[PDB]
């Protein structure tokens, strides 16, 4: 039997850090940055006298330890006293809100997409698929078959060898073979099944 | 039959079924364990701090 | 009251005897291979046939950024020095039947305990995400190695409130 | 001097189970080391927990029933699903 | 007709998604500044109404 | 507590989903669907010369 | 312990080099571009060519509802700003070898690189958001920004623990 014949899609392994795909480089190193500057600004609005420093326990320690609890969602022992320090607060959580929603998003919608790839299957969408290009052997029988039989799907097929430029043609296996090889994903060859079975 | 030397397809189990695989989150676990073994020495130090006042 | 001493010295020699018998035996995976297809078993350093004409037939196993972690796999550091640092903290702890009013014993073996458990962590995620690089089901020896972890990650806690109490009634 | 803190071992499974949860543990390890342990924790359940969500999301969109066999293989391998020709039929002699 | 070629009408091939731009969180970062901003002003304020 | 982090998780992902698949509606458009869609049907008036032209 | 001043007079200066430097400097950037496409390094202010035999031709940047934020980009007033604050952060230090006893010339120094901070993290995200509308990679002067921030902000702490310090003394 006559038989189409394609590269193997390359396996996609994993990275060992992939899960930080979804955010991107740039935010992921501005966060750093927020949350320095916020820790600082609270420490030095908690440590400005109230009128006297000894009647709270926002040292520079606590108020770095109070910044990270809250960017991970997971609440906090202490909270801050003044108004200034509860403007602070407020602001950073709605920072958060914002930042760990998106992420989840993303994240979600990277992986549904990868369900519905539907990849090329029993190959006679090659007659309505158009992005990837297929050769034949010039010559061979295929080359006849396709003009002297006249099914609609193998007439469009003909029509599509007859159009397509550089010619799906080529004067050996060989080089075919190695034309599919290189030009992966994009190209395609026709030949008999015998053959591929013994290449495969 | 002898020409044949390539054969490795999924069988008993396939790997694109549905699930996460541990590969996929690897890198998460190696960030806790280092940060573990990070926080022995912060004691150490503070041990030999104290050990001679 | 101190026979505590007998059941921690009991649970180190265990988890020792554990940990080893685990690196010894070929009971790791079973999975379909040839010892150049059949059901086949695999231990950490060879692998060997059974189910056939066979049976009974070893082989050195295939070991061949990620480029230098494929060294890290084939080595199995991690299991050896958690096998010299559990073998350490259990040596440690015989002595203390000499040698006393130091109490430094117990904390160093407290300590080697812990480190010896987290080591074998990093062994299975290291073996686990190797071996993705089917139809598997896992042999008996995975089994005595998260059994070993158990009890090291066990024994420590109790050699440590040891020390604690020896150590605090100092206070009154 | 010792224990003049919470977190003994009981107290200590019991942090660390809430802190996965994402529920309110009231007790602080107040101190360098504990609070650098805290930390990373709290990394973990959080990037487990966003990817359980995200895939099970996904998981619920798009259905495939997936086919249980393909091949004459398989069918040599068969588990219990009995099969034949048609009877005077000359696939049969074929066979 | 034989020169119909444009076929990606039909989306022939599928896009692929990629990490969200620093553009498409800008906002909500000049929110925190902001905030910030405002709220180093408050102290001193509430100093200078201290100050008698 | 593992009780909720199951249900609430269920429920957000659920909705979702629910919201994603309304977006593909992609209703009949241009008469060109016609060509391929089965689960519509039409017709035409009868002694119409539009029966004669098609 | 009194010696703090010895440290927190370092880094003021330290910082206000590396940051004036960084603005004057032309690699913020690698990337694609023409000089009149070929590699290229580019700074705030300007654009020079090098890889090809034009290597040294150089020309102005090109500066060209949201249009008047296009403003902040063309000038890149907020660099300048952080500088200026900065300047006279270092001057409230400067000063305050006088005057003294009264203790509140030392107060706004830590103010002053707050703010400068603030304004130099509003910069790079202008910065970033403009020109990220082809495999490029940041000049060293942007990590020098960097840092030249986070140095900035330890001096401010520093600054503001010794007014914490030397006031309370006096008030029992
Ligand atoms: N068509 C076949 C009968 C069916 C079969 O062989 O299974 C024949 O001519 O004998």
């Amino acid at each position: 039997g006559i038989s189409i014949m394609i590269k193997k899609p390359q396996k996609s392994k994993p990275g060992v850090f992939s899960f930080l795909d979804p955010l991107a480089y740039e935010i992921w190193m501005c966060i750093v940055f927020a949350y320095i500057g916020v820790s600082v600004v609270l420490f030095l609005v908690s440590r400005f006298s109230p009128y006297s420093e000894s009647t709270n326990e926002f040292g520079i320690f606590n108020s770095l330890w109070f910044s990270l609890g809250a960017f991970m969602q997971q609440g906090c022992d202490i909270s801050p006293r003044s108004l200034s320090g509860r403007i602070v607060g407020g602001v950073w959580w709605f920072f958060t809100l914002i930042i760990i929603s998106s992420y989840t998003a993303n994240l979600a919608a990277f992986l549904t997409v990868e369900r519905m790839v539907s990849p090329i299957e029993s190959a006679e969408d090659l007659s309505k698929q158009t992005e990837i290009a297929y050769g034949t052997l010039d010559s061979g029988s295929t080359k006849e078959f396709f003009r002297r039989s006249k099914i609609a799907v193998f007439d469009k097929m003909w029509t599509y060898m007859r159009s397509a430029e550089p010619s799906v043609f080529v004067r050996t296996t060989a080089e075919g073979v190695a034309r599919v090889r290189k030009s992966k994903g994009k190209y395609a060859y026709l030949l008999e099944s015998t053959m591929n079975e013994y290449i495969e | 039959y002898d020409k044949g030397e390539c054969g490795a397809k999924d069988s008993g189990s396939k790997e694109k079924t549905s699930a996460l695989s541990l590969s996929n989150v690897a890198g998460v676990f190696y960030i806790l364990v280092g940060g573990l073994g990070l926080a022995m020495l912060v004691a150490l130090i503070e041990f030999c701090y104290k050990s001679r006042a | 009251r101190g026979v505590q001493m007998l059941l921690t010295t009991v649970g180190a020699f265990a988890a020792f005897s554990l940990m080893t018998i685990a690196v010894g035996t070929d009971y790791w995976l079973y999975s379909r291979g040839v010892c150049k297809e059949v059901m086949t078993h695999s231990g950490l350093w060879r692998t060997c046939c059974l189910e056939g004409n066979f049976k009974g037939l070893c082989k050195q196993i295939d070991h061949f950024a990620e480029y230098f972690l494929r060294a890290v796999r084939a080595s199995s550091i991690f299991p050896i020095l958690s096998v010299i640092l559990l073998f350490m903290g259990g040596l440690c702890i015989a002595a203390s039947e000499f040698y006393k009013t130091r109490h430094n014993i117990i904390l160093s073996a407290g300590i080697f305990f812990v480190s010896a458990g987290l080591s074998n962590i990093i062994g299975i995620i290291v073996y686990i995400s190797a071996n993705a690089g089917n139809s598997y089901s896992y042999g008996w020896s995975f089994y005595f190695g998260a059994l070993s972890f158990i009890i090291a990650e066990m024994v420590g806690v109790l050699a440590v409130h040891m020390f604690i109490d020896r150590h605090k009634q100092l206070t009154g």
